[PDB]
């Protein structure tokens, strides 16, 4: 599956 | 034996995991724009184009007991599609280092990978704040339709407060309220922390109290520049097809080259939710 | 995944087949000299040299009651050989296109391969018609034991017929009478498309009866130029070791490069079976 | 009673089949560009953008004994995408007519559907031959860098033959070969049925000798206009997302609206494979 | 789902 | 077996 690695920093 | 020929994949699972963890940690400690922007979502590597919509003006809305009053709908003024670029950096590893790590049973050394991840993050921030001007991209400091306010003295105390108040009132007169965010160049950021005679209160504290979404400093801004934005996914966002990752480029002189890369674009839907100084 | 490493083969079987068919079709549509030259049997990629026999003068047969005459050609005191070159052209494929074709079934586009094949065919025709000074090869328009005849004026109709009968007479006076073939530049080929009042038909149709093996045009020929040749395996041919094909060159910068290539040589055994205008 | 409420589909299988067959039959008679253009496979309604590659710049190949001489690769001059439009036309049906067709057992009238399907095909051919300045599309008669020959004296006998000879000469010198196709305005197409070759053959047949893919006429072309193209998928193509179809727009005031629609675009990879008169 | 209706005329 | 691809055009 597709995923985020760094992601949101909010 | 393994280093005596060309290889498809020269690393093991643990080494790949350590490499990716190093990249993630350095990027998370270095990124600035991803702090103030929202993320659309992981679209996929095969997706190379994204819709680019723009909304102008605001309609109020309605209050009614049966619901028969009429209001305009929310759609788009002009639908355009844009292409998603790639941001990357390269580094190299020596084969005897991999051999040494597997013989002594010690973690692999990834300083070059960290150094490449830092530069990739810096390039992403440069793309976010200024566009490209070759590929037709715009940034928060170059967008047409943006609002502008004159920068004051900033030497005598109060000038920064006047500038931010003027910018916020200008943004309010276009229906753009909300938690405000401020990004400043290092010279302005340092000037805000000054202690004069009799001071009593610093200016950065009042600015932070009036911002409520953050005051930040970025080294990519040039000279004496600053930006105030009204945050929210209804005004801007960041579209990402692939998040920062590492890939093998195939051997050269027995040594192993790698790339750190990502693919994303900035979408500005309300150009008047920005204000430059 | 599958783009994060270095692979032996980036395409599937159907895509390879489509690529090969595209290359073959473009080559068959673009080639010229293979319509007037015979092909010495295909030798194999390992063969890199062939004999280069050269015959001079005219030696006829014999008619007599008891066969006590020689009538045999002799080998050259030298019997030189020559090396077969390689003709090739490269093209590129982006990895995100392959990713799209495998995730959301979007069909693969191979137009760059067609462009490369067309350029390779043009290179082959250039090598056939002119030579290669640095490699020491000779072409049909640059041979040394070749006959020559003045072009004359072709602005008025009938000029084309006069030059081709003179060339055939000059070829006649050297013991060559076989079916002739004519190759012209676009200016002459276009000028041969008017009505000849002495005959009442198009001028090209009389030359098509004179030749009977073909009248063709080639853009490799320069200015106003043309050649008449007497055909046959014993005068000239083409020795080919490998026909046009495509090969993967190995990944570079995450992208995929390919090459289209062939190996062939032109042998002129009787240099007086030619005549240039 | 079926008209006393909202419906998902107001027609039955036979009526829907009749309407679709009428639309297809009307379109096939009037479509012209599909007779000379290839189709990039049906992508699907979800696909809204396609890459738009161009190959204006190219370099020759190489000849070498080892294969170490270096030449540039064949690839797009600049990677760009384009968005696919929609072409559509609407019509309306009355509910009492459907009632009087279900009862009384008479056929249903579909002349409005036929008219809509005709007006859609006319717009498709207009988009193929001329572009769209508002949306930034180009057609075969407006492409930039496309090659042009003066029409000359078409009135005199043999006048059209000379122009086509010049056009095919220019295409051959630019490097495009194989079967050609000619499209003419109705006045020229009609006045080209005359005598020229003194053998009783007509100019249209003598021109069909040169143009092996066909000579056609189109009503969209203006007065004194014509185009000759070098056919082939590698030079130009038609990318379609969905073919011509009919859809129901939902009942309004008990009457039924329908729409006939399609989505396609024209891609010109080689602008120098065209020639205008 | 992905199909031609008018089709190709070549 | 060794084979021709484009082939002979005569």
């Amino acid at each position: 599956e597709k995923r985020l690695t760094v992601g949101s920093l909010r | 034996p393994d280093f005596l020929g060309h290889a498809e994949n020269p690393l093991r699972e643990e080494e790949w995991a350590r490499l990716n963890e190093t990249v993630i940690q350095v990027a998370r400690r270095s990124l600035v724009g991803r702090r103030i922007l929202d993320i659309y979502g992981p679209l996929g590597a095969g997706v190379q184009t994204v819709p680019y919509d723009e909304f102008q003006g605001v309609s109020p809305g309605a209050v009614d007991i049966v619901g028969e009053q009429e209001t305009a709908m929310v759609f788009t003024d002009a639908r355009k599609f844009k292409t998603i670029p790639i941001i990357y950096k390269d580094f190299l590893l020596h084969w005897r280092d991999i051999e040494a790590a597997r013989t002594h049973n010690m973690p692999l050394d990834v300083s070059a990978a960290a150094g490449a991840a830092a530069l990739c993050a810096q390039q992403e921030d440069e793309l976010i704040f200024y566009g490209d001007a070759r590929l037709g991209y715009e940034g928060l400091m170059t967008a047409n339709g943006r609002l502008t306010v004159p920068l004051g003295d900033w030497t005598s105390p109060g000038g920064g407060f006047q500038a931010i108040v003027e910018a916020t009132r200008k943004l309010n007169e276009q229906g753009h309220f909300g938690p405000y965010a401020v990004v400043l160049s290092p010279r302005l950021y340092s000037q805000l922390h000054r202690i004069y005679e009799k001071t009593g209160v610093l200016e950065i504290e009042t600015i932070r109290q009036l911002a409520s979404d953050g005051v930040y400093q970025s080294n990519r801004l040039r000279g004496e520049s600053g930006v105030v934005v009204s945050t929210g996914r209804e005004n801007m966002d960041l579209a990402v097809s692939m998040d920062m990752v590492a890939a093998y480029l195939g051997a050269s002189r027995m040594n192993h080259p790698f790339r750190v890369l990502e693919a994303l674009l900035l979408r500005i839907k309300h150009p008047d939710a920005i204000c430059t100084l």
